[PDB]
């Protein structure tokens, strides 16, 4: 059955968009990540590097 | 703005790319944030398939 | 049954990472304004009791 | 062979319905994950073929001995290559595909 959507309808019947994102568990090589850091570089000083 | 109907929803597979989660989390245009287990800091510190 | 009423209640939120044997008798809520994890007046800030 | 007769390879696990349909003439095309139905391959002078639910892609750039080594270990597919029998010469890596699927059979396109 078709929805009835009008600008004068109530908030309960107002149209709303829902996006559901589901990520699978770790069972395969990873392909989706995020940016880590962009820290600057220093020289001639005792530092801990990663 | 063009989304499919609820009975005929469109499934999009996203992989083999870097995901940016800060843009979604720093926007007030969204109201629902019901996420289970994950927190906005956590999911940026690991990777999935 | 009926006896328990606003008397037995635990804490759910973050921040307090108390060391062993510490009593955190506080009602801290971010009803003041922030930006990273929402937390302005209503979002990502509730009553953890 | 001093020619361009051979260009790509086909890999598969059960009945060549698995991944790795390659075409590496100059511009190496995607290591696709489609299943089967390649159909015509005599001397294309055309591209492409029938496809399926592809789930990966990739695009990159005496006589000569075109030599390769193909490995699949720990969910990683690895290729080593050289262009130029006695003598000694090491092989340097080219790519590293995280596809991580089983391969047990392979054929050649030519
Ligand atoms: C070079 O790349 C183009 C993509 O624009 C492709 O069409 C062409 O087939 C490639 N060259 C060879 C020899 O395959
Ligand atoms: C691609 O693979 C999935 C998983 O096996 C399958 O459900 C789907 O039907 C396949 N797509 C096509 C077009 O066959
Ligand atoms: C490869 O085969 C093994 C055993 O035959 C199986 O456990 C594994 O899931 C297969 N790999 C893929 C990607 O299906």
């Amino acid at each position: 059955q078709s929805y009835g959507f009008q600008p004068t309808y109530g908030v309960g019947y107002q149209p709303y968009r829902v996006v559901v994102l589901s990520f699978e568990l770790l069972h395969a090589p990873a392909t989706v990540c995020g940016p880590k850091k962009s820290t600057n570089l220093v020289k001639n000083k005792c530092v801990n590097f990663n | 703005t063009r989304f499919a109907s609820v009975y005929a929803w469109n499934r999009k597979r996203i992989s083999n790319c870097v995901a940016d989660y800060s843009v979604l989390y720093n926007s007030a245009s969204f109201s629902t944030f019901k996420c289970y287990g994950v927190s906005p800091t956590k999911l940026n510190d690991l990777c999935f398939t | 049954k009926v006896g328990g009423n606003y008397n037995y209640l635990y804490r759910l939120f973050r921040k307090s990472n108390l060391k062993p044997f510490e009593r955190d008798i506080s009602t801290e809520i971010y009803q003041a304004g922030s930006t990273p994890c929402n937390g302005v007046e209503g979002f990502n800030c509730y009553f953890p009791l | 062979e001093k020619s361009n007769i051979i260009r790509g390879w086909i890999f598969g696990t059960t009945l060549d319905s698995k991944t790795q349909s390659l075409l590496i003439v100059n511009n190496a095309t995607n290591v696709v994950i489609k299943v089967c139905e390649f159909q015509f391959c005599n001397d294309p002078f055309r591209v492409y073929s029938s496809a399926n639910n592809c789930t990966f892609e990739y695009v990159s750039q005496f006589k000569n001995l075109r030599e390769f080594v193909f490995k699949n270990i720990d969910g990683y597919f690895k290729i080593y290559s050289k262009h130029t029998p006695q003598g000694f010469s090491a092989l340097e890596p080219l790519v590293d595909l995280p596809i991580g699927i089983n391969i047990t059979r392979f054929q050649t396109l030519l």
